[PDB]
RNA sequence: UCCCCCGUGCCCAUAGCGGCGUGGAACCACCCGUUCCCAUUCCGAACACGGAAGUGAAACGCGCCAGCGCCGAUGGUACUGGGCGGGCGACCGCCUGGGAGAGUAGGUCGGUGCGGGGG
RNA sequence: AGAGCGCAAGGGUAGAAGGGGGCCUGACUGCGAGGCCUGCAAGCCGAGCAGGGGCGAAAGCCGGGCCUAGUGAACCGGUGGU
């Protein structure tokens, strides 16, 4: 699947991969935002 | 518990008799049991893990410790078995772990077993090892009526600081081992 | 079986080959030198001795040497020798082929098959003292499809093998004929 | 707790293992 | 056989290892000329041998044809040839022996041999067994 | 198994082969690049007691006093067969207390 | 005659050999799994390739069962 | 300067496999134990901790040993930069200069750097 | 080391790149020294710096997977933000 993450508080982004069918029905890793520095992330 | 009427048969009339028959130079020569290691490998409890718990908590009752499992490595399709779900039932015990065992054993359970004439001695593979099967498990002492839902059997291992099996065969009868000769 | 040994040094290979005189070597643990023997010589003393009777080497320095033929080396392209290798002996024991001989003919042959000889010499660890000019080997009672191994042989005094005594000396085989050609090229 | 193993065959052993209630039946002695 | 599929011509290059010395038997047969000697070659001296001295001797043939001859459909370029018409072959360089005869005398192992070379495209030279060994 | 005493020798200088017998425990900073070593602290082949980790920690204050002394600094640890745990740890303790 | 395919040719090999002078972290050796190996100032990355993390000379060290590295002398 | 042991590098089998043998003063190993730190898919086997008593058997250190593996000439050749002659071709031969594998002779159960203990 | 290392092959690899467990998500943002390859375009490798982190006692390691296929100039459009 094709798959770009959004930032909690925010909406910032980064490229990625989901997976669907196989253990991916979750996803809320974390990365590095812009504004300020690190947050959580989400799926969609 | 370090004190057991079956670890000074070895202690206090095995080992010297083992001098007798050999004749070594260093104390540290006459072989020595001191590593039991028994499995269940039972394939046939292999689609459910109900009876599994049952079969090793069970096991921990005769082995009195912890009891583990071992994982498969090939693919047996023939008889249904892929990655690493088949079971066998491993939990190795040293120090006197084995000496409380094999005394409910040698005097509790095997006498108990139907028909038993006595130990096969061709079980001696070359080295100072040992191995032996079985059927009903619950010719052990802990082992109730009511509480055996399957009669699955088992095989157990034993090794010694022995290399040539003469002297294993000299060492385990002497510590109350009743082979058929 | 005696041979007038000669001496080479810079002497270029095959200039060598063009006078008959094949180029060759003597060596052991305490020598080595380039020599060339003449080949109508060297073929009537080695035909007859081969790689199993000894042959001395007599150098112009009036010096007799117990030499064996330890190789030699072959032209393919019409059988005939480029370079001989030679060596020197002492009185320690060492290693070296002897030659063998059948006596009788086989429960096999004299039915109806053929002798299958597999080797002509077996490999034995030997001193120069002795050096046997022949094994002898009672084949009489090989029967076709058995054979004699190594571990069954006439070994005189003091002379212990060098091969496997597992190894096969020979053996007795079927014999091939037409009677089969009808049943060969047909399934 | 040491246990105490009793069969119909007089031979009470006594070992370690849970429950020292173990009624044997026909043991070594027999 | 197992091998695999189709292989490339080559070149007959000297004769450096194509070459040997009379192993088994007490006779023997070897080669002058660089050539492809076929399967139905070698058999069509296997037989005449064999019919010569039927309950005779034993015989061995000691090259063997591994090399996979190809060819052509009768037309021209699409792909490289179905081949294997004559079958397999064996690269022969000169010096090269070809076939021992054994529990034969000489008169035997002698009008044995030149008959097969008659069966066979180059030219032959039978042999006895001088000493030369090893 | 020495996959341990492998990597750290391709990080930087000065080592420190850390070796504790049974009783004993001994110590080594050894400079790579040509087998050198300049101090090593020994234990029971020194004068120590006899209380394994108690003399852990002493057998790495004894090398700081040869450290400074022939001036040196990087920490560069060696953990071979041993993992980091007590008298192999205690061998940084007073080898870290400055 | 499905027979007619080939792979562009990735055009491996070392790329400079003992003794030359090599810049602050140029390639060395592009091979394919471990023909070669780091050495005295001589990093690689994902495909095995082989440079320099200084500038320097190349050299070539032979370790039998070791295997083969291949690393930098500095000058400075 | 010299000998033993300990740690650890260097070459990468001429170091290895197997055999016999010798060491427990020092040192290393085993070992006593699982209270503590700490550990096992189960087990103090491995990892780990506190320590005397016992031993050299194992592990190991050191020799002797050639049966295996390994190493392996000289010579000759195959092949061959380069040059050239013969044949229909498959090919063949000479000059110059280079020159393997294979096998033979035979070699080996090895060498050394720094640090530390010890007479 | 003839296994394994998702899948063809190859090189490679146990002195780990293979197998299990714990904690985690550097399948980072901002640049890129110097090269590999190369007609162009393109592909490729990467030391190191800054910020902010992750596993580790530390040394350190991390800009996805042992690596080499798993792909598409540009134009024209879709959604988000600054």
């Amino acid at each position: 699947l094709l798959l770009e993450c959004t930032e909690c508080k925010r909406r910032n982004y980064a490229t990625e991969k989901n997976k669907r069918n196989t253990p991916n029905k979750l996803e809320l890793r974390k990365y590095c935002p812009w504004c300020r520095k690190h947050t959580v992330h989400r799926e969609v | 518990p370090l004190d057991l009427a079956l670890k000074r048969k070895y202690y206090e009339e095995v080992r010297p008799e083992l001098i007798r028959r050999f004749g070594y130079q260093n104390v540290w020569e006459v072989p020595r049991l001191e590593k039991v290691v028994i499995n269940q490998g039972l394939g046939e409890a292999k689609e459910d893990a109900r009876i599994l718990e049952k079969a090793a908590q069970e096991l921990a009752l005769i082995t009195g410790q912890k009891p583990a499992v071992t994982r498969a490595k090939k693919s047996i399709s023939n008889f249904k078995l892929r990655k690493g779900m088949p079971i066998g039932l491993r939990v190795t015990l040293r120090r006197d772990r084995m000496w409380i065992f094999l005394e409910k054993l040698l005097n509790v359970a095997l006498p108990r077993i139907r028909d038993f004439r006595g130990l096969n001695p061709n079980s001696f593979d070359g080295r100072g090892n040992y191995n032996l099967g079985l059927r009903e498990q619950l010719i052990f002492p802990e082992i109730t009526y009511d509480m055996v839902d399957a009669l699955r059997g088992m095989d157990i291992a034993v090794v010694t600081t022995a290399e040539t099996d003469e002297e294993a065969r000299a060492l385990l009868e002497l510590l109350g081992f009743p082979f058929r000769k | 079986y005696r041979l007038k040994a000669y001496y080479r040094e810079g002497e270029k290979p095959s200039a060598l080959r063009r006078a008959g005189k094949l180029p060759g070597v003597m060596y052991n643990r305490h020598l080595n030198r380039k020599v060339y023997v003449d080949l109508v010589e060297f073929d009537k003393v080695f035909r007859q001795a081969s790689i199993h009777h000894v042959i001395v080497l007599e150098l112009p320095d009036g010096q007799s040497l117990p030499t064996l033929v330890r190789q030699v080396n072959l032209d393919k392209r019409r059988r005939r020798p480029e370079h001989v290798d030679f060596f020197v002996l002492s009185d320690e024991p060492v290693e070296m082929y002897v030659p063998l001989r059948f006596v009788g003919t086989p429960a096999g042959v004299r039915a109806g098959g053929v002798l299958q000889e597999i080797h002509r010499d077996i490999l034995v660890k030997v001193s120069p003292r002795n050096i046997p000019e022949f094994i002898e080997v009672d084949v009489s009672g090989l029967e076709i499809g058995d054979s004699l191994h190594a571990s069954d042989l006439k070994l005189p005094p003091g002379v212990e093998l060098a091969v496997s005594p597992e190894e096969t000396i020979a053996a007795v085989v079927p014999p091939e004929d037409v009677e089969k050609l009808a049943e060969e090229a047909a399934a | 707790v040491p246990a105490r193993i009793i069969c119909g065959c007089g031979n009470v052993i006594e070992t370690y293992s849970t429950k020292p209630e173990i009624y044997v039946e026909v043991c070594s002695k027999c | 056989r197992m091998k695999y599929r189709k292989q490339q011509r080559g070149r007959l290059k000297g004769a450096t290892k194509g070459g040997d010395y009379v192993a088994f038997g007490d006779f023997g047969l070897v080669a002058l000329e660089p050539a492809w000697i076929t399967a139905q070659q070698i058999e069509a001296a296997r037989v005449a041998m064999v019919r010569h001295f039927r309950r005779g001797g034993k015989i061995f043939i000691r090259i063997f044809p591994d090399k996979p001859y190809t060819k052509k459909p009768l037309e021209v370029r699409m792909g490289k040839g179905k081949g294997n018409v004559e079958g397999y072959v064996a690269v022969v360089k000169p010096g090269r022996v070809m076939f021992e005869v054994a529990g034969v005398t000489e008169e035997q192992a002698m009008e044995a041999l030149r008959i097969a070379g008659h069966k066979l495209p180059i030219k032959t030279k039978i042999v006895r067994r001088d000493a030369y060994d090893e | 198994k020495f996959r341990v005493r492998n990597r750290i020798k391709r990080t930087g200088r000065l080592r420190l082969s850390v070796f504790r017998s049974l009783k004993h425990i001994y110590a080594q900073i050894i400079d790579d690049e040509k087998g050198v070593t300049l101090v090593s602290a020994s234990s029971l082949a020194l004068k120590l007691k006899g209380n394994k980790t108690e003399v852990a920690r002493q057998v790495g204050r004894a090398l700081a006093e040869k450290a400074l002394a022939l001036g040196i600094k990087q920490v560069a640890f060696d953990r071979g067969p041993y993992k980091y745990h007590g008298r192999v740890k205690a061998l940084a303790e007073g080898a870290r207390e400055g | 005659t499905k027979n007619g395919r080939d792979s562009q040719a990735k055009r491996l090999g070392v790329k400079r050999y003992e003794g030359q002078v090599v810049r602050a972290g140029n390639i060395l050796v592009r091979q394919r799994g471990t023909r070669f190996k780091p050495g005295k100032n001589v990093g690689m990355g994902r495909d095995f390739t082989l440079f320099a993390l200084v500038d320097g000379v190349v050299e070539f060290q032979d370790r039998g069962r070791l295997g083969r590295y291949v690393h930098v002398r500095p000058l400075a």
